[PDB]
């Protein structure tokens, strides 16, 4: 209905996923997604009311519960959204992934009256197809990316790019049966094409993001403030997050290159607060604004004004994980190179990573701190490690050496928790980096760890100088 | 029999004197038909040898080297340092084939002994120096192909194959 | 520095003349570890001869062959036809590798020249008749790595996988 | 008990006088181990002074300068310009951690006067342009280890290693 | 900083001496690349006076004028006839947005006091009759944009498009 603000945003190594989960596909390019930044926007909203809540009253609601709160501004299956995103991706007109030849025929040869997997490697400057059947043959293509020889040697480098790239490259092609050439043709083509499209990362995507709102939508109760609070929550997601796959590991990290208000009356305590970031001499500085932010939003401004209607619902202790804010936790370091950081975040977060080793020793709560503050891992209770050794650096009874005791998790007596702990796929990782840029050519390392639900008191004092020396050896 | 002869394409200018039969008869496999060059072969596993580059065999998979196979024999005073060797024309890695020939060819690719005494690591090279390319154009596609300029006018299609098509592995020593 | 040299399997025994070394140096690339063969070099664009078998080479990268490179000059009788070189333990392809190599060898294959006087149609041949392969283990995995039967009593391990791991394309000629 | 010195790594060649005993005892928590550089010690806020090489003690969290630690003693007309202090060995940061402590040992670190006479725009600096490790492998990995051409062969592991380690803060004016 | 001039598109050559500058800053808002028109601009409720064509203000949402943002300022020949004004840049209807824009541009549009003699009666006007279109490309895209003729053969990628957008309304009297 009016333009609210709008906001000149960069990523830097965005991962944005599409429907074949790449940035670009044969029909269009897509570097940022609105939906993607609408759902972290309330992502963040929840983990930052969270967070109030909790250093407020100590009381945590449910998801569905803020999210109810909020429907006012972000809409729910009840009520239209209030606020309506808009990028505009500069230089966004018509691109697209082009396979304009590949020069199999050869491969197809090879590959007759036999089960074989059919890897794929782009390093050399030239794509090779790997045989498992022991041949190598070196593949001819033209494509309409042109990989910049960089991104050849970040995926190479990166181990969490080049893991990931594990589904992006082999097929299991079986010509023992009726094979014509033709199909094992489009099935080596498309292969190509899901191989090729994962290396269309470009570094520093510039993008617009509007903001629009319906006015029509009065002041029913609390909308004001509940606006000014989501704004807020917005900063805080350009500030501490990134867009895309694996912002948890500095991939798609966002920074503020211009931020405009429209209508000063609900804004113009955003507009300056991110004009706040714009110039970031020192890394202390950038930390000390962190903690302005934070603290703002913690008891300074709004209120419990809309947190005292009773539409909440506190978190069942054991059944219910939500994440929040901890001030603490908010290292920052100065870059100097970006792309062995994001290289050297796999030495932070891997369990024989050469940084969290000088860090951690024992294994075991290596281990568990991993578990713990890296999201899900494949943990198999086979050869005794898992065997009440990490049972024990998680029991929230049963000892005080380990610094972290998951609510639930009992010894042997695994109800929720214990499953959720070990055996849910998809978790995040409380630990996470990001990386900043201003106007200026500064650039700082955050790495932060948020607050989770099922950490029965956390001692925030171990894992917060862990937190600086992890910091420190990937910088 | 028919028989062809495998002429390497680096940015290196030792093209001229190393062929003696143009055309042979009245037909090729190279072809420049007014969509690029077709047919051309690879070597797998093979990379040039600078110092008048023929063909040292490596082992590196991965190494490799294009080029245009044009019906002939070498210089006549040759038959004692290359590969004369010949199997059905069905295991000659190709591209851009336009045709498909008569099940079976003769062929000399330049060999170069393998030279046991330096650990020869590869570079990779493509054509760059677009007067390398102006300068390749006059040298062998005309010592080949009188049909240059005379049915290919947008030769700068023919000029970016070149540049499109023909990378190699370089012996770097 | 270092000195290698590839012996290839085919089903057909005319290894028994071979490598120099029993023991020689100080190390060996292909090691059987408990857990199977590992580091067995590939070499495409060749083919394999059995009838003391030299490797053929076309120019196909689907003509491959297996085999085994144990650290060794061949028998004294070489050097004549052997084509050796020598890379810096990067440029060849192993499989199943698990350890790394000292940057630089320098290896002896047993080469042929391609002998154009027969069109080199090959055949893809794979390694059973445990007949032959109950013997292999006693010619090439006896002679060389004798290891077996007093460091090694789980044959079965590096038997199936000999089964499957190893195939080759042998000219048929 | 126990006494080891840190010296640094800069890109300046301030380091080769100012040392006395290079090994002296029987052990060295920094260690060279086949796969790079073992147990680095890196210092928060403390930014170099290369010109007259000492670390200068800032309180800025944000600087840092890493370098080696090796027993020994530096120079007995001292004590008036370095930090020695002995602590249980796990209040170092210490990056690469291989091995274990005694948890307790007495290190000298290069100090100097916080020099309250400029303004202190520190600015950070790491090793590149290879020209200045040629010297850094003459003058701190020589001078000090016993193992250079001695044990192991991976030097350009030990280049790159040590080039990518090593960052630190000086102070520019 | 940032300032355009408003150029609107009648079939009327009266739109030559509208100019002062030729670029000014560094970019065009409008722009022509490979595929026509881009970021065009429409004003509402005006119509034009191709009696000395400028810009005339009615009371109707169906008069409407379409036209280019050139930069630049208008003539020095002004300060009595056009209406400049500063707006954010999102106050603009712009057709066919193709890229972005910084939030604050001064524009000048050919102005034209109303003349309360005559009842301001407008119709509307569509550009056809293509050789109008053939020579107001020489007219205003190639004194502005003489990107035609340098890059772009495709002249009649906008000769479609002038003959089917750039329409008007016009006092006609």
């Amino acid at each position: 209905e009016e333009l609210l603000m709008s906001l000149k945003l960069k990523a830097l190594y965005p991962l944005t996923g599409g429907y074949n989960r790449h940035s670009i596909n044969p029909f269009y390019e897509e570097l940022v997604r609105p939906t993607e930044i609408k759902g972290l926007w309330r992502w963040w909203n929840r983990v930052l009311f969270n967070t109030l809540a909790y250093s407020t009253k100590g009381k945590l609601y449910t998801y569905e519960s803020i999210d109810r709160l909020f429907e006012d501004v972000f809409g729910s299956e009840n009520k239209k959204s209030a606020v309506r995103l808009e990028v505009i991706t500069d230089e966004g007109n018509d691109n697209r992934f082009e396979l304009s030849y590949v020069e199999l025929d050869k491969v197809i040869d090879c590959l007759r009256n036999y089960k074989r997997k059919v890897s794929l490697d782009f390093i050399d400057n030239t794509l090779i197809a790997e045989i498992e059947g022991s041949t190598k043959i070196p593949i001819s293509f033209k494509s309409n990316l042109d990989i910049d020889k960089i991104i050849k040697d970040l995926v190479h480098n990166n181990k969490l790019l080049s893991f990931e790239l594990l589904g992006f490259k082999s097929v299991e092609i079986d010509a023992t049966k009726i094979s014509d050439k033709k199909i094992l043709k489009e099935i080596l083509r498309d292969l190509i094409t899901n191989y090729l499209e994962y290396f269309n990362i470009k570094q520093e995507v510039t993008f617009t993001l509007n903001i629009y709102l319906d006015k029509s939508r009065e002041h029913k109760q609390n909308f004001e403030d509940k606006l000014k609070f989501a704004l807020y929550s917005l900063l805080v997601f350009i500030l501490l997050g990134g867009i895309g796959r694996k912002t948890s590991r500095g991939f798609g990290s966002l920074s503020i290159i211009d931020v405009k208000c429209y209508d000063n009356s609900i804004c113009k305590k955003i507009e300056d607060l991110a004009k706040n970031f714009l110039k970031i001499s020192s890394g202390n500085e950038l930390k000390s604004k962190i903690e302005s932010i934070l603290d703002c939003i913690k008891n300074s401004c709004i209120d419990t004004l809309y947190i005292e209607n009773n539409i909440l619902s506190e978190i069942d202790p054991k059944k219910n994980v939500v994440y929040f804010i901890n001030s603490d936790l908010f290292e920052v370091k100065r870059i100097n190179d970006k792309e062995k950081v994001l290289a050297n975040i796999y030495k932070a977060v891997s369990s024989e990573g050469c940084c969290i080793k000088s860090i951690i020793t024992d294994k075991y709560v290596r281990k568990s701190f991993l578990i713990a503050f890296g999201g899900y891992r494949k943990v198999e209770k086979d050869k005794g490690l898992d065997i009440g050794f990490i049972k024990n650096y998680l029991c929230e009874t049963c000892e005080t050496v380990s610094s972290f005791n998951i609510v639930d998790f009992l010894l042997s007596e695994g109800s929720f928790m214990s499953d959720y702990i070990l055996q849910y796929e998809h978790r995040n990782s409380l630990l996470r980096f990001k990386l900043i840029s201003d106007n200026s050519n500064n650039s700082y390392l955050i790495g932060y760890i948020l607050h989770s639900s099922y950490f029965k008191k956390i001692d925030i004092k171990y894992v917060r100088c862990i937190l600086e020396k992890l910091t420190y050896c990937v910088i | 029999s028919t028989q062809r002869e495998y002429v390497f394409i680096p940015i290196t200018n030792s093209i001229t004197i190393d062929v003696k039969i143009t055309i042979g008869g009245s037909d090729h496999i190279t072809n420049i038909d007014e969509r690029g060059i077709h047919n051309v072969l690879v070597i797998t596993g093979y990379a040039v040898d600078e110092k008048n580059g023929r063909l040292v065999p490596t082992l590196d998979p991965c190494d490799y080297v294009k080029g245009i196979l044009v019906a002939g024999t070498p210089q006549q005073a040759q038959s004692n340092d290359f590969l004369t060797l010949k199997l059905p024309a069905n295991k000659l890695y190709l591209i851009r084939k336009k045709g498909n020939i008569s099940d079976d060819l003769k062929i000399y690719i330049p060999y170069s002994s393998p030279d046991a005494r330096n650990s020869m690591k590869t570079k990779p090279v493509s054509i760059s120096d677009d007067t390398i390319v102006n300068n390749i154009i006059k040298e062998v596609f005309d010592k080949i192909y009188n049909i240059t300029q005379k049915e290919k006018v947008k030769i700068e299609k023919v000029k970016e194959d070149i540049k499109e098509l023909f990378s190699y592995y370089a012996l770097e020593q």
